[PDB]
This record gives structure tokens, C-alpha cells and sequence, in this order.
RNA sequence: UAUUAAUCUAGAGUGUGGUAGGGAGUUUUGGAAUUUCAUGUGGAGCGGUGAAAUGCGUAGAUAUAUGAAGGAACACCAGUGGCGAAGGCGAAAACUUAGGCCAUUACUGACGCUUAGGCUUGAAAGUGUGGGGAGCAAAUAGGAUUAGAUACCCUAGUAGUCCACACCGUAAACGAUAGAUACUAGCUGUCGGGGCGAUCCCCUCGGUAGUGAAGUUAACACAUUAAGUAUCUCGCCUGG
């Protein structure tokens, strides 16, 4: 879905502090230009150690501030998997002003969610189905096709 | 109360006296009737009680007064031909009155269906089958109804939201 | 056991035998008190529980 | 699996049931604790109380195994 | 045994009775004289001591009461002699 | 209707009234059900009118041997009841009786008391009104 | 609200049937083990400690085989067990008795809570009267230990530990939480009652535990058995 349409994505979890403040969200941002920019000129250069820290540095930065390089404002909206195993930016939400929609089935707090979609994650098709969903929701905004909004037909695909 | 009056003989001894014994003992019990004369065999002791491993069992079944047995208690224990006065009564933990008794069915289908007779067959003694179908120990319903009623409301959804278009 | 016809292993569970014997005078080879008696014994069982998930 | 639990007798007498409590004697000639024996907490302590008046009519041994 | 059946029959009020006062204060006067009996024969019945004060207290609350609130209400002490 | 498992009387009207509508609110239940009385239906029908309660009932199987009453509080679809707070001025082992320029009022007139003077219960303005004090009972706002 | 007059029964007990326990006391019975003694063999050690010693031994001990006497505690079952108001309650049985739980379709008519004063019970140590007194053992003596040890270690030995009668009324007599009254999200075990039924699981009322949201307390922590929610009564609290 991130590859598909131009929004920015986070690949594991928050450590907390990436969501409060925009001053470490910049210094990421401004580490990631620097690097992949000097990058571009040493990779085999030095020895080995350099080089290898250089790739380590981007696959970090890929881990943890991967998807956020496109944004000069705070996040106006984040869509979440589950309330529970992702407590730190709902909560930091709470604290914010940033409006929250979610998917949750019953182990969450409805409080903390301002759109409550109780739509179960356990089984793999129907999350596949509403991730698709959304992202066709999002897809007429800037002009780009749309795949499954309202085809009739369910996704089906045997687990991984 | 019912009355299982176990009694012992002194050791290994004949049969012939060991009724005249008994007969002649029972006649200390002062009025209670409904008594069955029985006899357990010659069975062998796990102890030594005095000196014998084999002696006589009998098992006595009647009912009646309770002050009736406190003479047989103190005649048994000083002669040494009568040695053990063992009693039972209904104080023994016990309950049936005319529908807890036929139940013996439950044991007849698992002596029947728990043993194997086909090489192809398990039905193990600890499995679950979820057989509840009909009999609830109903709710006690109790019924009623308004007579002065006002002010209906009717009210479908409460949880937090917030309105559209967020620029 | 108290039978033996095995090679040693008849020795081998005469050992366990010994142990629970000796756990068992182990109430009997010093006097305390009857409620920390109890309180031994509850702890003894919580043991064995842990010991039996 | 208990046999007085697969049954619902919820009454033992002394003859004609001895066997069981035989079988739920360990070689030690020791009442058998309930890691095995399946009886919950009526059972148990009827085949105790039956047993210790079984011992008291010299049927089961009280240590001589 | 106490025999509660003949207590019934002693002072019935309704065609079938056996919550009434004087049902009531007859079982517990039978109970008291039985306790009286059976802590006279050991004198080291304590819980039975308590559950006697507890039954004649029963007895003079439940008396008291009728006094109280009826007047013909302690009838049943001229044929069933108190304490 | 129907509500089976028996309910039972607290020990007075003002007192179980008050304490089933703290409960209610802090547990955010809609519906309160408790023993019939008349001065409960007296109390039901003043907060009802009073705008701080949605519908009430009383109801009864056959006789008053079971006659009980029932009621609902308004709400918000945001989930915030309409009351926020009681506060018992009168109990059981003390009554205290004003007159009429000792009426109290609550908030500074945003709360209302209910006081019963010879006529059921009523507002504090109303009774300010024909300047009648009297005893009040509890404090709502 | 205070009085009276009546009514009805959601309180209360009563009864009916089912019902569970180490509940309590009185009276009989058993075995295991210890000590001593008598008899059978026995010949230089025994016993005890971190090391040793005190102590015991040729009058032949410990080791054992059989038996007797005798009184103290009633392993195994025995456990997030149960019972009672609390202290406390666990060999077997006989007698009496206590209260509890469930359906009430039964009864009477609010007879209910708490309780100043009084009354009853109330570990263990001790006091008085008298027995019995196997072991266990404060004070007491000896031997080791220590600079010293009136202690921990060991061997000795009464009070006492047992019981019958009449006393003491002390405590960490603790859930350090007075009782009662209703009400307030859930989840997981155990047991008791009812129904269904091979067990098992199911639901309903309960005892009993653990986990855990609102909420509360300064915090710890508590969590439907509250230290929540409010009420009634009694007692208690005013720096050290």
C-alpha cells in the first residue's frame, strides 16, 4: 500500500518521542538528506567499516524514519491496525489534537479512538480487504486510479 | 437409624459354635426387631488381633432404638469371645429418597462403551460432547405491567466521535 | 521396592524409597511449633505444586 | 477419571466395594493422594473413612505391608 | 427427639399452621426444656449454651412484641406455663 | 416488562434514590429500578419535570404486593450525563427545617434542591415563590 | 417524621422436602512409635559435636528376637480444602445437641439492625485441691566454646507439659480492616445445593480464592467478600 500510493509509512513501532515533536522528526529528515547525499560518493572508497556503517545508518533510518521524509507538517491523520501493541502514538494522540481512526475489535479502549471501525484483524483476508479499501479511499484525492472500492468480488488468498 | 453391626469371633474357631455364639449374643438386644441372620465366611485378618490371622465375620442389618446397643457395647468389649463391635449408623454420609438411586445406567455405558471390542474404536473416559439440551432451572419469571407512564425517549448510539473535514 | 529381581534397579528405587522416608522423620527429628508445623506443611505443598505445575 | 465419579453413586459400603479401595492402596499400604485417584473432595474422603474402618476391622494393613 | 409434629397439634390457629406465634413459642419452650435437660447432664456445652440464650431471647423478643401489639396476644402462657 | 432477580429496599427513599443515581452515573448506566413509594414517585416526577431525567415508570404485577419503579437519565451521544453532582442534606438520623428566608440554593442558583413543605416536593424558586421554607433533602446540580 | 387505627408481604423467621461438613461435648475401642523391665545371643566399645569433651559400659551395655507395663501425640488421606461468632476443630466408633445452604408453589404479620449497662465463651503460661507422671524439657549441675558466656552446642534433672474440680480473662485473641443495609465493569480456578446428563462440560443460588477496568486512598495498595458508593448504631482517636 505505501509503495502504491504516496504517503508515508512507519515499519516497526514507535519508540516514543517520534510523534510529539516536529524538531527530531527535522533532524531525522535533514540526517537522511545528508546521508543517502554523501552516500552517493563513498561506498567503496575507505575501508570497509565506513561503508558498511553508511548502509547500516540508511537500513536504520528505513526501520524506524522510513516513511516520514515527505512531510513538513505535523501528520493530519493516521490510520492504526489495533489500539493495543501500538499504545505510545494513540496515547500521544490523546495527548495531541490529531483526529484518530482505527481498526479495533474489542480488546481496545473506544475512548482513545475517534472512528471506531470494529472490524476483526484476525483474519488476514478481511484485513487485506479493508487495507485495500482504504487505500482506494485515499487513491481519489490526488487523482489515481481506484482498484477495489466497488468490485464484486472478496479477496482471497491462502495465509503466507 | 439402620444398624451395620460388624462382628468378630474369637479367632479361628468352628461353625457350630460360632452360630451358638452369635444367637446367644443377640439376645442381649433389649427390643429392636427386624434383624437377618448372616454370616461373611471364614476370611483371613491383616493383622494379628490377639493371636489369630482367620476368623469369622458377620454383618448385622436392622433398625430401632438408639439406646438399645450401649448394653450390647458393654457386654461385647469385656468377654474375650466377641472382640470387635464395629457400628454403623445413618449418621454415615448417605442421601436417596425415591430418585437418586437409578443412575446406575451412567456406569452400564461407560463399562459398555469405554472397552474396546473393535480394533478401530477409542472412547476415551475424559471427553467433552456438550449434551445439554433441554432443562434450565428456568429464570423465575415474574411479569407485570405500566400504568402511568411519561416522557418516552428512545436514544441508538453513544461513544466518541467528532465532525468532518478536518482543515 | 521391597521385591528384587532386577540387576540394580531394584537399589535404584530403594533410594527413593530411603528419601521419603527420610522426609517423613523429618517432622520427627526436631519439635516446633504446631501452627509453624501447618505452615511448613502449606509451604511443602505449595512446593510440590510448582514442582507439578 | 474417578469410578465414583463415573458412576454418581455417592454412596460406599464396606462389603461388596473392597476391592477398589484395594487397588487405591499403594504398595506402602497408604492412602493414595488425589494426583490419581480422580476423587474430588466427597469421594475422597468417604474412600478415607471407609479404608481407616476397614484398617480398624483388620482388612487392610496399617504399615506391615 | 423433639417430636415437632405433636408441637403442632398442641396450639394450632388456622386450618394449616406452622408459622404462627404460638406454633413458634411452643417449638421454642420445647427446645428450651430440651437444651435445660442436656446442659444439666454436661456442663461444658458452650455452643450450646450460646444457642440457648440465642432461642430465649427468640422467646422474649417474639412475646414482647405480642404484648405489644395485641392484647389477647399472650393467651397461650396461662396453658403454657413462661420461661 | 420484565426484571427478574428480586430487588430490595434499601432503607428509605431519598437515600437508595440518591445513591442508585450516583452509581448510575459513575458506571454510566442507563436505567435504575427501585421500590415503589410515594414520596420516590414524588421525587421521579419533580426531577423528571425539572429537565435532569429522561422517562420514568412505576409499574406492578398484579397488587402492591411487587410494586416498583424505574427510570432512565438523559444523555449526550459525547456519553456525559446531564447531572454532575448530589449531595444529601437530610438523613435519617437528622432532619433539620428552615424558614423561609434561610432557603438555601445551590451553585448560586444553577443547582436545584427539592424541598417539600405541605404539598409534595418542589422547586426552589417555586417555594421562593409563595414563600414557603420548610425542610429540604438533597442537592442535585 | 412522632401517635393511633387498619390493611399487604419485596424484610424476617417458621414449616415442608433436599442438604453439607476436623461443629461441639460425654462414653467406649485401636494401632504406630518411645522408655523401662523380663527372657534369647552377644564381647569393647556406646552416645554425642564444626572439632572434642561431659555422660554410659565387662554387674556383658548399643545391636537385635519375643513379650509385658505405661502414659503422651493421633503421620498416610491433609489440599490456592472444609467447619464454627471467635479462640480454635483432623485415630475409630456409640449418645445428645448447635447453626448453615437450596425450591418454597406453606405459614404469621414488619415481629428488622445495632446495642450503653449486664451476661456467655474466650490460645498458651501459672495459681489452689488430687492423682498419674513414657518421653519433652525454663530454673539447676557438669563438659566444650569465648578475653569473659550467668547463651547458642552436648549430657544430666524438678516445676510443668496429662487429666478431674473450682480460678486466671491475658495476647500479633490479624484480614493489624465493627456489624448491617442495599447498589457499582469483567475474567480465571475450587467446593456445596438444583436440573439435564457415561465422565467432562452447561446453566442457577451460594461459600471460598486469584487476576483485573471505573473509582478511592498521600503512596503502597484496595477492587462486588471494597480501604467504592451512601445510610443506622456502638466503640475508639487528639503531639511525643
Amino acid at each position: 500500500i505505501a509503495k502504491r500510493v504516496d504517503v508515508a509509512f512507519i515499519t516497526q513501532r514507535w519508540l516514543g518521542g517520534t510523534l510529539t515533536n516536529f524538531k527530531t522528526l527535522s533532524i531525522s529528515i535533514n540526517k537522511l538528506n545528508k546521508l543517502v547525499e554523501k552516500q552517493a560518493e563513498n561506498a567503496a572508497d575507505l575501508t570497509k567499516k565506513e561503508n558498511l556503517m553508511l548502509s547500516r545508518e540508511i537500513e536504520r533510518l528505513e526501520k524506524f524514519f522510513g516513511g516520514v521524509k515527505s512531510l513538513k507538517r505535523l501528520p493530519n491523520l493516521l490510520i492504526v491496525d489495533d489500539p493495543v501493541y501500538e499504545k505510545n502514538a494513540v496515547a500521544e494522540a490523546n495527548i495531541l489534537r490529531i483526529p484518530v481512526v482505527a481498526l479495533c475489535n474489542t480488546n481496545t479502549n473506544p475512548e482513545l479512538v475517534d472512528f471506531i471501525i470494529p472490524a476483526n484483524n484476525h483474519q488476514p483476508q478481511s484485513t487485506c480487504l479493508l487495507m485495500n479499501l482504504l487505500a482506494d479511499a485515499v487513491a481519489e484525492a490526488k487523482a489515481m486510479p481506484t482498484m477495489f472500492a466497488y468490485k464484486p468480488d472478496e479477496e482471497i488468498q491462502i495465509e503466507i | 437409624m439402620q444398624y451395620n453391626i460388624i462382628l468378630l469371633v474369637d479367632g479361628s474357631l468352628s461353625l457350630e459354635q460360632a452360630n451358638q455364639v452369635n444367637e446367644k449374643q443377640q439376645q442381649t438386644l433389649t427390643n429392636v426387631e427386624g434383624l437377618q441372620t448372616e454370616y461373611l465366611g471364614l476370611k483371613e485378618l491383616a493383622y494379628p488381633i490377639k493371636k489369630q490371622l482367620s476368623a469369622h465375620y458377620y454383618r448385622w442389618k436392622f433398625s430401632g432404638d438408639n439406646q438399645s446397643t450401649k448394653d450390647f457395647k458393654r457386654t461385647a468389649n469385656i468377654n474375650k469371645q466377641v472382640l470387635r463391635e464395629l457400628i454403623i449408623n445413618l449418621e454415615r454420609e448417605y442421601g436417596y429418597l425415591a430418585s437418586i438411586n437409578p443412575k446406575k445406567q451412567q456406569l452400564a455405558l461407560q463399562k459398555r462403551a469405554k472397552y474396546d471390542e473393535i480394533i478401530a474404536r477409542e472412547n476415551n473416559p475424559e471427553n467433552p460432547d456438550v449434551p445439554v439440551t433441554s432443562g434450565l432451572a428456568s429464570t423465575q419469571p415474574r411479569l407485570s405491567r405500566t400504568e402511568k407512564a411519561q416522557k418516552p425517549k428512545e436514544e441508538l448510539w453513544d461513544v466518541v466521535q467528532k465532525m468532518g473535514n478536518f482543515d | 521396592e521391597v521385591k528384587n529381581d532386577d540387576l540394580e534397579l531394584a537399589l535404584k528405587k530403594f533410594k527413593r524409597v530411603s528419601l521419603e522416608i527420610r522426609r517423613l522423620a523429618q517432622r520427627h527429628e526436631y519439635h516446633l511449633r504446631k501452627g509453624m508445623r501447618l505452615r511448613e506443611k502449606r509451604k511443602i505443598a505449595q512446593k510440590k505444586r510448582r514442582k507439578f505445575r | 477419571y474417578c469410578r465414583f465419579c463415573a458412576i454418581g453413586q455417592l454412596r460406599i459400603d464396606l462389603i461388596d466395594d473392597l476391592e477398589a479401595l484395594k487397588r487405591f492402596l499403594s504398595p506402602y499400604a497408604k492412602i493414595n493422594p488425589r494426583r490419581i485417584t480422580g476423587n474430588c473432595q466427597m469421594h475422597q474422603r468417604h474412600v478415607a473413612k471407609a479404608l481407616k474402618r476397614a484398617r480398624y476391622l483388620a482388612l487392610v494393613p496399617f504399615v506391615k505391608d | 427427639q423433639i417430636d415437632k409434629n405433636g408441637i403442632i397439634k398442641s396450639a394450632q390457629l388456622h386450618d394449616k399452621d406452622v408459622g404462627s406465634i404460638q406454633v413458634q413459642v411452643s417449638l421454642l419452650t420445647s427446645q428450651i426444656k430440651q437444651l435445660t435437660d442436656h446442659l444439666l447432664a454436661n456442663k461444658k456445652d458452650f455452643i450450646s449454651k450460646r444457642g440457648l440464650y440465642a432461642k430465649v431471647s427468640k422467646r422474649k423478643r417474639l412475646l414482647k412484641y405480642l404484648k405489644h401489639n395485641d392484647l389477647e396476644a399472650y393467651r397461650n402462657l396461662v396453658k403454657t406455663l413462661n420461661l | 416488562i420484565t426484571t427478574t432477580k428480586p430487588i430490595k429496599a434499601h432503607f428509605d427513599p431519598v437515600a437508595d434514590l440518591l445513591t442508585k443515581i450516583n452509581n448510575a452515573r459513575k458506571a454510566k448506566l442507563m436505567t435504575v429500578t427501585t421500590i415503589a413509594s410515594k414520596l420516590k414517585i414524588a421525587i421521579l416526577e419533580i426531577l423528571v419535570k425539572e429537565g435532569y431525567l429522561a422517562n420514568f415508570q412505576v409499574l406492578e404485577n398484579k397488587s402492591k404486593t411487587k410494586r416498583i419503579v424505574t427510570f432512565n437519565l438523559k444523555y449526550t451521544q459525547r456519553r456525559i450525563p446531564s447531572i454532575n453532582g448530589v449531595k444529601q442534606i437530610s438523613k435519617p438520623g437528622l432532619r433539620i427545617y428552615r424558614p423561609f428566608e434561610k432557603l438555601p440554593l445551590v451553585l448560586n442558583g444553577l443547582g436545584i434542591a427539592i424541598i417539600s413543605t405541605s404539598d409534595g416536593v418542589m422547586t426552589d424558586k417555586v417555594a421562593r415563590l409563595k414563600k414557603i421554607g420548610g425542610e429540604i433533602l438533597a442537592y442535585v446540580w
